[PDB]
RNA sequence: AGGGGAUCGAAGAUGAUCAGAUACCGUCGUAGUCUUAACCAUAAACUAUGCCGACUAGGGAUCGGGUGGUGUUUUUUUAAUGACCCACUCGGCACCUUACGAGAAAUCAAAGUCUUUGGGUUCUGGGGGGAGUAUGGUCGCAAGGCUGAAACUUAAAGGAAUUG
């Protein structure tokens, strides 16, 4: 059954652009996709997106560009202690200049340099590159 | 960018549908065409013949905006395409390539069938398949005749035709040698017919 | 994601599974069933110090032709009987 | 030798022992 | 395909889709005003019956129920809404 | 390692079909993977039907044919029949001729 | 003498084009090895592997030899070529010219800050030829070249600095370990790294500008 | 079998590709001009080639063959070029489909209009 | 990719397809650049001057060049109607 | 344990074949094959390919359901039916071509979306032999099923493709 519906969403995008699209039509949307969609967004890895309310739990199209490689989740939401952001955009980004690695901490959903600038930590959502 | 009366005239659209260069074909019909315009019942699909003449000045218009006319090259193993390029070949630029190809002509210099354009023009990618091939070996852009069933992989600009044989072909190849001489060309202003028949492109007999 | 558990909670099967498949480990395996200080003629030590019981000419395996010279020798610690070789030129006229 | 034969060639084979530790019993 | 309108889609492909895969999904069945010239009056009737519906006064008939739409009953007539 | 994709021949979803006798040697075969000949012919044969019709009464008469249908069990079906052996290609092509 | 055949080929001699970066910019399929001589005539090759292969004929075994070269300066222009005929030396005349045929770009970069020059590489890539995948890490400055003998000597030739590497297969056979880290250097060019996502106008190509000096007789 | 080689046939290729006029439907002569025209080491093989290159001509002259192209053939075929004065606007009117004449409609303009049903 | 004191380090920006804005990478002989050459007031093709576009070999081998090549030209101004970006 | 026992037919006996021929081939034919009541629980029980969910690509068939039509054929008086034809849409059994992609390959619309390595979950494997052996437990009338080692030995065994 549907499990981590960010997943699906991720997942979706990356294969637009792969096949070299131009739109997604992801489903079913939530609180976190777009907080994830408006973390990318903010820093160029896609275009503009849009809700549509079908009366149930929601659709999104998202009009990308090419600048994304990869926009990945990670699917336990493990838990970083501060110390620990530095191991995990070690493990999974393409180098020290670019590329997010973003989250979820009290203080809200945000990537981690974000999360460094505020300094908080929490649990680890996904990535983008 | 838009010219101004290059639009799409009225002997120009007699001219097409008695070539049937409108009668696209049947049941087979390729996803990546939206150069259609509803289905003729009984099977037949017709063409949106704005968007072919539309293209066929695209085509022109890459055709002409190639240094030397003549590394522009018109490709046709299919016998009904070959007195046509020959004959575009002839009236603008452009070496002509009818009959068999010769693979290897495009990648390996050693060959004497050794070509090297800038630009590739093609009747049936389906026959000429070879062509389209080779020259995705090497960056080279192709133009190409296309029916609705024709193979759309590695041409770039479509031109929707009704390669099912008779006047069209040669018709389509006819116009192609109309406007590329009307372009930066040995021709004319506005109406202007041209002198020359559009029965001297086509596959003659018996 | 074939096989392993990937819940945050499923720490408990991720040990246990892993100690299961330890014992597919040949050295593992070996390491917990003592298996160095059960069977084995040397205690699981280095080396063992033994008596000399008969002075053997051990025919070695093909492709190789040869009289391999060994001795029998009776573990000190243990009684275990082993027949040991006897490394370089001659040297079987220094045992006895 | 074929496996189904070498199977049988040990089913046997139990069974004797099986028969033999009998008489032990 | 490659680059598209996702947002607002072509009535027509959008129409020949299937229910749950229009872009917000809805239905496809309606609701008519029935009559049988015998009586006066109009019996409103769901697209697809299950229940074969009767008419308000007499024990007519009105429509059957069929694997979707009702068939109805010979000498009827209808308007949808 | 494999060979066919329709693996011995022809059965997907089912699971169990059920065995024909060869006609050659007898041997059993699942009906799906027979191999099978409608062995139509006439009653006479080449020659005979003049020598029929000559020494017959009625005119001409009407001829009706055998009709009976063949089971191979491949190796029967190998050994003489339909089989040949083909190219790793050609065993593709399921066209009859 | 040379005489070149190819369009390509006249503009070169004919000294119309300087550089291959620019045939790397409108992706120009060279063809002919004097091309990239007279473009880059630092060019240092290296045999780095020889072995015997053997086929069986209706009449003769055929024991010829297969050697791998690979050619570059440590300028960012490296080359892998592999070939094999019946003699050694043969065998690497030709193998030679198709590592010239095959140089392709680097691109280097910063560990990770802005300083003098850049040491090791832009992003983490992999190249996968058959078995072996070979991964290439970016490594602060003096790392060196963390990788096995004759990756080393491809990566150095290559011109990289400072570079991890982590490979994965049946690595012993060479033959497929460097045509991965050939791959994977070959990769660092395709990777949108942020500092590319700026738009250039879109050059015209050496072949239309130079159209009439070169053309055939 | 009188089969010829093909340094026979590849000779005879070459010579017509670059000796037409000159050569000629007679051996004969076809023969004293290999002497002067192409270097051979043995009687027998220079008459098995002019042979053969004398019949390759005997037959050029009905009609082409492929090998050879001496490009005299490639433009006697364009001024070879022409054929019509008759064309395909006669008579009356382009009869059309019902849609054909719907796709005029909407786009363009003027055309004689001449429609047609058609079934399954 | 400039480094400590500004200086462009770092050769050959690569091009772009314009379709998919990807790189289009050197060992891509597949890739194609398409040259549309501007005209002038009565046909006349202005040599030597041309609104241009770049294709990845990926593109092309989708089939998706020309229905791209519809679009990018379109929106360019040379091409009207063709092409609909509803579907 | 009853019934049934036509047929074919482990065992057995034969005629031949053979140097031998405990077989292949021919004959005779016990159990069995069928059924009831109860066991047994294993098959290359096969797609040698876990299940749920998302995504990624073209094509013509077809099975079931449905929707649309001044479609065909059925005549009667048009219909109503039914069967048929065309388009579409769910959900089946499959084939086709492609291959962005995967693979050691053979091949694979999954075996894809993996060193750019994380949707959820179950199970099994860790060189070969020793060996599915020993042992103990347990199930069974039995035959046997399930669970299931070690000592020792050993440099290969193995897979897909190539040329012979
Ligand atoms: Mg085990
Ligand atoms: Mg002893
Ligand atoms: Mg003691
Ligand atoms: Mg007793
Ligand atoms: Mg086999
Ligand atoms: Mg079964
Ligand atoms: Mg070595
Ligand atoms: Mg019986
Ligand atoms: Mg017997
Ligand atoms: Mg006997
Ligand atoms: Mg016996
Ligand atoms: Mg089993
Ligand atoms: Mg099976
Ligand atoms: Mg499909
Ligand atoms: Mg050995
Ligand atoms: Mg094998
Ligand atoms: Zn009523
Ligand atoms: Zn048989």
């Amino acid at each position: 059954t549907r499990s981590s519906v960010l997943a699906d969403a991720l997942n979706a995008i990356n294969n637009a652009e792969k096949t070299g699209k131009r739109q997604v039509l992801i489903r079913p949307s939530s609180k976190v996709i777009i907080k994830f969609l408006q973390v990318m967004q903010k820093h160029g890895y896609i275009g503009e997106f849009e809700y549509i309310d079908d009366h149930r739990s929601g659709k999104i199209v998202v009009q990308l560009n090419g600048r994304l490689n990869k926009c990945g989740v990670i699917s336990p939401r493990f838990n970083v202690k501060i110390g620990d952001i530095e191991k995990w955009t070690a493990n999974l980004l393409p180098a020290r200049q670019f590329g997010y690695v973003i989250l979820t901490t009290s203080a809200g959903i945000m990537d981690h340099e974000e999360a460094r600038r505020k300094h908080v930590s929490g649990k680890i959502l996904g990535f983008v590159y | 960018s838009l010219p101004a009366t290059f639009d799409l005239t009225p002997e120009d659209a007699q001219l097409l549908l008695a070539a049937n260069t409108h009668l696209g074909a049947r049941n087979v019909q390729v996803h990546q065409e939206p150069y259609v315009f509803n289905a003729r019942p009984d099977g037949v699909h017709v063409i949106n013949v704005g968007k072919t003449w539309e293209k066929l000045v695209l085509a022109a218009r890459i055709i002409a905006a190639i240094p030397n006319p003549e590394d522009v090259v018109a490709i046709s193993s299919r016998t009904f395409g070959q007195r046509a390029v020959l004959k575009f070949a002839a009236h603008t630029g452009a070496t002509p390539i009818a009959g068999r190809f010769t693979p290897g002509s495009f990648t390996n210099y050693i060959t004497r069938s050794f070509k090297e354009p800038r630009l590739v023009i093609v009747t049936d990618p389906r026959s000429d398949a070879q062509a389209i091939k080779e020259a995705s070996y090497v960056n080279i852009p192709v133009i190409a005749l296309t029916d609705l069933d024709s193979p759309s992989e590695f041409v770039d600009v479509a031109i929707p035709c009704n390669n099912r044989g008779k006047h069209s072909i040669g018709l389509i190849w006819y116009l192609l040698a109309r406007e590329v001489l009307r372009l930066r060309g040995a021709l004319v202003d506005r109406t202007q017919p041209w002198s020359i028949m559009p029965d001297l492109y086509f596959y003659r007999d018996p | 994601g074939k096989g392993k558990p990937r819940g945050l909670n499923s720490a408990r099967k991720l040990r246990v599974h892993r100690r299961n498949n330890r014992w597919a480990e040949n050295n593992y395996k070996k390491r917990l069933l003592g298996t160095a200080f059960k069977s084995s003629p040397f205690g699981g030590s280095s080396h063992a110090k033994g008596i000399v019981l008969e002075k053997l000419g051990i025919e070695s395996k093909q492709p190789n032709s040869a009289i391999r010279k060994c001795v029998r020798v009776q573990l000190i610690k243990n009684g275990k009987k082993v027949t040991a070789f006897v490394p370089n030129d001659g040297c079987l006229n220094f045992v006895d | 030798m074929r496996a189904k034969w070498r199977k049988k060639r040990t089913r046997r084979l139990k069974r004797k022992r099986r028969k033999v530790r009998a008489r032990s019993k | 395909v490659l680059v598209q309108d996702l947002l607002h889609p072509t009535a027509a492909s959008e129409a020949r889709k299937h229910k749950l895969k229009t872009l917000v999904q809805g239905p496809r069945s309606y609701f008519l005003d029935v009559k049988c010239p015998g009586c006066l009056n109009i019996t409103t009737v769901f697209s697809h019956a299950q229940t074969a519906v009767t008419c308000e006064s007499c024990s007519t008939i009105l429509c059957t129920p069929t694997g979707g739409k009702a068939k109805l009953s010979e000498g009827t007539s209808f308007r949808r809404k | 390692p494999k060979k066919r994709a329709s693996n011995g021949r022809n059965k997907k979803g089912r699971g169990h079909v059920k065995p024909v006798r060869c006609v050659n040697c007898s041997k059993s075969i699942p009906k799906d993977k027979a191999i099978k000949r409608m062995a139509i012919r006439n009653i006479v044969e080449a020659a005979a039907v003049r020598d029929l019709s000559e020494a017959s009464v009625y005119p001409e008469y009407a001829l009706p044919k055998t009709y009976n249908k063949l089971h191979y069990c491949v190796s029967c079906a190998i050994h003489a029949r339909i089989v040949r052996v083909r190219s790793r290609e050609d065993r593709k092509n399921r066209a009859p001729p | 003498g040379w005489v070149p055949v190819t369009k390509l080929g006249r503009l070169v001699k004919a000294g119309k084009i300087t550089t291959i970066e620019e045939i790397f910019l409108h992706s120009l399929p060279v063809k002919e090895f004097q091309i990239i001589d007279t473009l880059l005539p630092g060019l240092q090759d290296e045999v780095m592997n020889i072995k015997p292969v053997q086929k069986q004929t209706r009449a003769g075994q055929r024991t010829r030899f297969k050697a791998v070269v690979v050619v570059g300066d440590s300028n960012g222009h490296v080359g892998l070529g592999i070939k094999t005929a019946k003699e050694v030396a043969g065998a690497i005349r030709a193998g030679i010219i198709i590592a010239k045929l095959s140089v392709i770009p680097i691109r280097r970069g910063y560990w990770g800050t802005n300083l003098g020059q850049p040491h090791s590489l832009a992003t983490k890539t992999t190249g996968k030829c058959g078995s072996v995948t070979v991964r290439l890490i970016p490594a602060p400055r003096g790392s060196g070249i963390v990788a096995s003998p004759a990756v080393k000597k491809l990566l150095q030739l290559a011109g990289v600095e400072d570079v991890y590497t982590q490979s994965n297969g049946k690595t012993r056979t060479l033959e497929n370990t460097l045509k991965a880290a050939f791959v994977a250097i070959g990769n660092t060019y395709g990777f949108l790294t942020p500092n590319l996502w700026a738009e250039q106008p879109l050059p015209v190509s050496p072949l239309d500008i130079y159209s009439d000096e070169a053309s055939a007789q | 079998g009188r089969v010829r080689t093909k340094t026979v046939k590849r000779a005879s290729k070459a010579l017509i590709e670059r000796y037409y006029p000159k050569l000629t439907l007679d051996f004969q002569t076809n023969k004293r001009l290999c002497d002067e025209i192409a270097t051979i080491q043995s009687k027998r093989l220079r008459n098995k080639i002019a042979g053969y290159t004398t019949h390759l001509m005997k037959r050029i002259q009905k009609g082409p063959v492929r090998g050879i192209s001496f490009k005299l053939q490639e433009e006697e075929r364009e001024r070879k070029d022409q054929y019509v004065p008759e064309v395909s606007r006669s008579n009356g009117v382009l009869n059309v489909d019902n849609q054909t004449s719907d796709l005029v409609k909407s786009l363009g303009l003027k055309l004689p209009l001449s429609v047609i049903n058609v079934s399954a | 990719m400039e480094n400590d004191k500004g200086q462009l380090v770092e050769l050959y920006v690569p091009r772009k397809c314009s379709a998919t804005n990807r790189i289009i990478k050197a060992d891509d002989h597949a890739s194609v650049q398409i040259n549309v050459a501007k005209v002038d007031e009565e046909g006349r093709a202005i040599p030597g001057e041309y609104v241009t576009y770049a294709l990845s070999g990926y593109v092309r081998s989708r089939g998706e060049s020309d229905d791209s090549l519809n679009r990018l030209a379109q929106n360019d101004g040379l091409l009207k109607n063709v092409w609909s970006y509803s579907r």
